[PDB]
């Protein structure tokens, strides 16, 4: 039972580590994506204002 | 990269009926059926989303070097899309490395085979 | 001796699992820092391209 539970604990906690790593990368990606969305929005608005002034 | 793709797809096309309702096949016919379905799902691409040469090279390298075998059939388009997103973000240096030496006679250089197989392994372990 | 090595392997495997989980979180943090850094950089490059095509 010690052998079996050692294997189970190792695999389960490695899986938990992988899952929390997935959460870390996911939240970092979400922050990067929303910041990128803001950047693209302001760039598009700058382009539109410049287009109005060019007209 | 594409010779193995073309050959495997041709073999799968030859093996048509067996895939779809012959159930008494070994894992020699069925292996080709599986791999051909993998490659065919790989070619399914949306509209207005072209892939540069290094992207297709990386995806077909992953598919033809057995790195995609464990992926189930319906999820392969998402696997390709996720691997590309990982490749844009997690490792742009490997994309640059592929694109710089796409013209050499022996493309799978050890510098390229490394850092591409490494990226594939990283994506496989991190995701699913 | 079977029980002794099994117990020692249980705690040692937990320890090595924590070492590898530390490596996993380090790799995930490196990936997150990277991914966000060039996501912001690509947002900057896209804004620059938008300005260039506007001009």
């Amino acid at each position: 039972e010690q052998l079996a539970n050692a294997r189970r604990d190792y695999e389960a906690e490695i899986a938990r580590a992988r899952q929390e790593a997935a959460k870390i990368v996911a939240q970092a990606q979400e922050r990067a994506k929303q910041q990128e969305a803001e950047i693209i929005a302001q760039a598009r608005r700058e382009a539109e204002r410049l287009k109005e002034e060019a007209r | 990269v594409a010779g193995k793709l073309k050959g495997e797809l041709a073999q799968f096309r030859d093996l048509a009926a067996f895939a779809q309702f012959a159930s008494d096949l070994d894992a020699t016919t069925k292996a080709q059926i599986e791999r051909g379905q993998r490659l065919q799902e790989l070619l399914k691409q949306p509209q207005y989303q072209p892939l540069p040469v290094e992207d297709q090279v990386a995806v077909l390298y992953a598919a033809t070097n057995n790195y995609l075998d464990d992926v189930p059939v319906p999820l392969i388009t998402k696997w390709r899309d996720d691997f590309l997103a990982f490749l844009r973000t997690a490792h742009p240096e490997v994309r640059k490395l592929i694109y710089d030496n796409r013209l050499d006679r022996k493309f799978p250089t050890p510098e390229v085979k490394e850092a591409l197989e490494a990226a594939i392994k990283e994506f496989k372990a991190t995701s699913n």
